[PDB]
């Protein structure tokens, strides 16, 4: 690339695309024809390679439109859940100082594969629904399996989260592994500097995990942080109420990918 | 004589309204030098001590509804059909808000189909004056309502063309006349007039912070008085008073409010916008549109126990007007039924009342729930890949209409989420806006709305679905199948519209009309009864009674009455054995020896005694399975 100026518009112009009227797509879907209009200048094999150069931004969807993850709404849907009871749902928190550049679209491209029961080709596969926001993701095998993975502002709280919701099932638990899994890849390879290990920190680093559990359903979410539910399952299966000793949860029910669940 | 009618003020987000009233009641002060847009409605009474030969001193109110479009899902309850209606243009931004009238206009076609309108200019100061002849070209009768007369005052100070509108103003109100009737000069009980003069002299004389007043202070009122109405002469007499805004009061049963009467009703309207205008700009761990319990003397309860009653709460206005990206598993062009209802604009409060009706309705395929995500235009409650119903608000390309995109699966539980969703909506476009569904014999037969549906005779890559109007192809009932001018290849109805076909209800109930010899035409088949619509038949080798319906049962009403029948299945009930169209029938038991009326009546000896206990024993057990079915039979 002589011109690093063309190429840097380039990604700004395909950034900045809006049609007037407001057209059969919602914020962040774009059609070839529309793209290849909006560019004034209506150019024949450059929009091919224009199309064919977005191996770093507009991912192909049925040959015929364009995903934009990183133009997609910013305003989080009113989305409600099958199971609202807290002995229902496995919620697990992944608190951050901030969300790193370009975050929030690695982490939908990367949950663009479908096989989670599948495992991989094992079997055919089980195409979810879905519901792209910028800061989140939905996927629904059935009302007793799917998976929210999204952002959440808490109270008074400088930080930024990424509240993961599941069932408290079977296929719960798997989905839970899987996006765990997924997004600890993620964490490695793209943004270590979140999982470095500060000596100056004492242990202490940038991500903290959390888990939310409730003793009684009802009452408010205490969040333990991994680190110590690792050693608690080490020494045992359960966790137990300081203040009275006898409402006892497992651990294969806030946590499950801990033991193997 | 009764001579009281309401003067409602229509615009949008900021024109000539709270300003053209004031020098239109001629309100001398003006004190507020700068006030603020309207909140609520702004009710108000003002009479017309007209100074000519007649004499009727008519006292009119005016409703000058609020502008801005937050407050837009509450102004269809006050829009009655006995009124007259204006109209502002804002003349300023001359050709520009002419078409920003419309969405109004349509709206009060659709509330009130038969009720005058009068355009009014409110702005000579600036500017332009070419905004006549848009209205004389496109709005003046396209499907718009009867436009009346159109003035263009200067607003701001009183003059000659102020005068001219008050004078116009004052003879449509007397030339009011809908059906030949009179409204303005009608014939009413002087009981209701007394009625009206009292309430409207008790208003001054309720507390400002609650207005509201129980039946029992209603009842020691007419006791103090000398009204002559009873507990029969209520139910129609503040009915009456509240069709002329005295006071409004709510005669819906599960809206559980009827005791309640709202007196004042500048109050009440004022308070229903209140939680509209409140905000947070903190930290929004809520998405924009939904709201919890968040703030006096017990009034809190009853806050958003009227909230609830009215479906204001979640609130359905200022919620997520982006949609997020759906992708659906199966979307190759047959696994979907997809049908559409144009129309030139959405009506006000459509989607907020729409949004409310399917949201309750957690039993479908009937208790599992479903996953939801609401926005300003949606719904997309699904359960599996395999059962969803998206119901979503989309304007097609080279299209300035309103459309009303409802996606299913085609498979088993789709058909029936697509009767239950397309019944909801009829029911709500029938009762809120009845001047849509309204006939047009005279001129093309439009309706406004053309619901449609999508077919592709390809199984995938059709690239394109055919629209065909649900009218046009309801008439093509008389065979089972569809086909095009090349006849090689067809599609069956039940997989593009599975309610016309009575596919939604449970299959069990299949008319199966090969098996099926009856014969309509003959009488002697009719003996079951005396000129009744039952006749006699055969159906799978057992002798059946079928019941043609005549044209009054329409499908939709027959298809409601279907899905409540088929469940019921007791012993001592006369069970259903099938339905279908060509003709709209219904095939039940036959009761060899009648009803038992008949036997009563001339074989009063065939009773021996003891089949009068086994009748009743039946009949007691057909009633206690009824009433477990929570189902009241109502005359025996
Ligand atoms: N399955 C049946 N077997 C035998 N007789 C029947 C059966 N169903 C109805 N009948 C009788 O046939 C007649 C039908 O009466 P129906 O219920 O249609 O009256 P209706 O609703 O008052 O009249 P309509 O609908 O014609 O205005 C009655 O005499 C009834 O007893
Ligand atoms: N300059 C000018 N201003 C006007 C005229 N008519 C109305 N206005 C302004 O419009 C405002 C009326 O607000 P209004 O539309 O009734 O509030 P809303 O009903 O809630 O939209 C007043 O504050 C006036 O200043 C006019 O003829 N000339």
């Amino acid at each position: 690339f002589v011109e690093p100026k063309w190429l840097c518009k380039i990604m700004a112009q395909i950034l900045t695309v809006k049609v007037e009227g407001c057209p059969k797509h919602p914020k962040g879907i774009i059609s070839r024809r529309d793209v290849e209009k909006f560019l004034s200048k209506k150019r024949k094999f450059p929009k091919n390679y224009m199309t064919q150069y977005f191996k770093l931004i507009a991912l192909p969807i049925g040959e015929e439109y364009l995903l934009v993850p990183s133009s997609l709404s910013d305003h989080r849907p009113v989305i409600e859940l099958p199971h609202c009871e807290n002995s229902e749902i496995i919620i697990r928190l992944y608190e951050m100082p901030y969300f790193p550049m370009g975050f929030w679209s690695r982490l939908i491209n990367r949950l663009l594969e479908i096989s989670p029961y599948m495992l991989s080709g094992r079997e055919r596969a089980l195409r979810p629904n879905r519901m792209y926001w910028r800061q989140g993701i939905y996927l629904n095998w059935s009302p007793e399996a799917y998976c929210l993975v999204g952002s959440e502002v808490l109270d008074n709280h400088p930080e930024s989260f990424l509240k993961i919701t599941v069932p408290s099932c079977r296929k719960g638990c798997i989905l839970l592994g899987q996006v765990v899994d997924h997004i600890d890849s993620l964490m490695e390879e793209w943004f270590p500097g979140l999982l470095e290990i500060d000596i100056c920190g004492e242990g202490e680093t940038l991500l903290k995990k959390w888990a939310l559990y409730s003793f009684n359903d009802g009452e408010e979410h205490q969040k333990i942080l991994l680190d110590d539910l690792m050693k608690k399952a080490e020494e045992g299966d359960l966790l137990v109420n300081p203040d009275q000793p006898r409402l006892t949860i497992p651990i294969s029910q806030i946590a499950p990918d801990l033991i193997l669940a | 004589p009764y001579n009281r009618m309401k003067l409602m003020i229509v615009g949008n987000t900021g024109s000539g309204k709270t300003t053209l009233l004031q020098q239109l009641m001629k309100t001398k002060k003006s004190d507020l030098g700068m006030q603020s847009a309207t909140v609520g409605i702004d009710v108000k009474d003002w009479p017309i001590q007209i100074r000519d030969k007649r004499k009727r001193d008519l006292v009119l109110n005016v409703w000058d509804f609020a502008g801005r479009e937050e407050f837009y899902s509450t102004h269809p309850h006050f829009m009655t059909q006995r009124a007259l209606y204006l109209a502002v243009y804002d003349l300023s931004k001359g050709q520009a808000e002419v078409d920003a009238m419309k969405p109004w206009l349509f709206n009060i076609k659709a509330r009130a189909s038969s009720s005058p309108v009068i355009l009014v200019g409110t702005h000579l100061d600036v500017s332009k004056a070419c905004m006549s002849k848009i209205t004389k070209e496109l709005l003046n009768k396209r499907g718009f309502p009867a436009i009346r007369d159109y003035h263009f005052v200067n607003a701001t100070e009183e003059s000659d063309a102020l005068a001219k509108l008050r004078k116009t103003i004052i003879n449509e109100s007397l030339n009011f006349k809908i059906r030949d009737q009179l409204v303005v000069g009608q014939l009413i009980p002087d009981c209701y007039v007394e009625l009206e003069k009292i309430i409207l002299s008790e208003r001054k004389n309720v507390p400002i912070e609650f207005p509201v007043i129980d039946r029992k202070r209603l009842l020691q009122l007419v006791r103090e008085n000398q009204l002559q109405l009873d507990e029969n002469e209520l139910p129609h007499a503040v009915h009456f008073l509240n069709e002329s805004g005295v006071l409004l009061h709510f005669q819906d049963p599960a809206l559980q409010l009827s005791d309640l009467y709202f007196v004042e009703p500048k109050w009440l309207c004022k308070i229903m916008a209140q939680i509209l205008t409140v905000k947070v700009e903190g930290c929004p761990k809520h998405p924009k549109g939904i709201i919890s319990r968040r703030d006096p003397k017990n009034y809190m309860t009853q806050y958003f126990k009227l909230l609830e009653k009215f479906q204001i709460a979640l609130v359905p206005s200022s919620l997520s007007d982006h949609r997020p990206v759906i992708e659906l598993p199966h979307c190759e062009n047959s696994e979907i039924i997809i049908r559409l209802y144009e129309m030139p604009y959405f009506p006000m409060g459509f989607w907020s009342r729409l949004i409310n009706r399917l949201l309750e309705i957690s039993p479908y395929m009937l208790a599992l729930r479903p996953n939801r995500m609401y926005w300003r235009q949606g719904i997309y409650l699904n359960w599996s890949p395999e059962a969803y119903c998206l119901v979503g608000s989309e304007v097609l390309d080279n299209h300035p209409e309103s459309f009303l995109k409802i996606t299913v699966p085609s498979c088993r539980k789709g058909c029936i989420l697509l009767g239950q969703v397309v019944d909801h909506i009829d029911s709500l476009m029938e009762e809120w806006f009845p001047g849509l569904l309204e006939i047009d014999i005279c001129g093309e037969g439009e309706t406004l709305l053309k619901k449609w549906a999508l077919y592709s005779f390809n199984d995938g890559e059709e690239h394109q679905k055919i629209l065909l109007d649900d009218l046009m192809k309801k008439a093509e009932e008389g065979d089972l199948l569809v086909n095009p001018d090349q006849p090689r290849l067809t599609i069956p109805i039940s997989q593009i519209a599975p309610d016309l076909i009575l596919a939604d209800l449970p299959r069990n109930i299949m008319l199966n009309n090969d098996e099926l010899e009856f014969e309509q035409a003959p009488e002697f088949l009719l003996g079951d009864g005396s000129f009744g619509s039952v006749y006699r038949a055969a159906y799978e080798g057992e002798e059946v009674a079928v019941k043609i319906f005549n044209k009054h049962t329409s499908l939709r009403l027959l298809r409601q009455e279907l899905v409540v029948l088929c469940h019921l299945h007791h012993p001592s009930l006369i069970s259903l054995l099938a339905a279908g169209i060509r003709p709209r029938m219904l095939v039940m038991e036959l009761a060899s020896k009648g009803s038992l009326d008949r036997l009563l009546q001339q074989d009063k000896a065939s009773l021996t005694r003891t089949l009068q206990h086994r009748i009743a024993l039946h009949v007691a057990d057909g009633l206690r399975y009824l009433h477990s079915a929570m189902i009241i039979y109502r005359d025996l």
